[PDB]
């Protein structure tokens, strides 16, 4: 599939 | 999955260190989140800048090299969101700075694409290779946004700030 984003936040 | 594992994962995300200390066992410290991208508690604490939970987990045998469903290690999560202190803690405990996920994105790719100069500098000072290409043929320098000229100079080999 497509690459996702890492778990986390600023 | 199990009840105490979900609560440990949620307590790690939330920075709720006391509940982590009460639910964390040898069997659960590296438990994966079935209903997501299979992150471990260390992935959550690292991505959400929960420094006290990160320190606790590493001390109690959390796997600094654990890969989630996409091949990310906790150092990826910290580098993507600019968490310098968490990234420095992971490297101190043996995180491999040149590890690459399933798309061959290294932590330096993450830090360069997100514009985190200090993270880029931290990784380079611990041996990160700026010439590694991901699946799309891009180096970390190729992902740097226009306007982040200090990162472009840093990845070019200029002296760091």
């Amino acid at each position: 599939t497509q690459r996702g984003e890492p778990e986390g936040g600023s | 999955n199990s009840e105490a594992d979900r609560q440990l994962l949620e307590a790690a995300k939330a920075g709720d260190v006391e509940t982590v200390k009460k639910l964390c066992t040898v069997q659960s410290v590296n438990c994966r989140d079935i209903e997501g991208r299979q992150s471990t508690p260390l992935h959550f604490a690292a991505g959400y800048n929960r420094v006290s939970v990160v320190e606790y987990l590493l001390q109690h045998g959390a796997d600094v090299h654990a890969k989630d469903k996409g091949g990310l290690v906790p150092l990826h999560n910290a580098c993507s969101y600019g968490h310098y202190e968490v990234a420095e803690l992971l490297v101190k405990h043996g995180a491999v700075v040149n590890v690459a996920d399933l798309w061959k994105f290294t932590p330096l790719h993450e830090a360069a694409a997100k514009g985190k100069y200090e993270i880029c500098k931290l990784l380079l000072q611990h041996g990160a290779d700026p010439t590694k290409k991901n699946r799309d043929g891009n180096t970390p320098l190729d992902l740097v946004k226009d306007g982040d000229t200090d990162i472009q100079d840093l990845l070019r080999g200029d002296a760091a700030l």
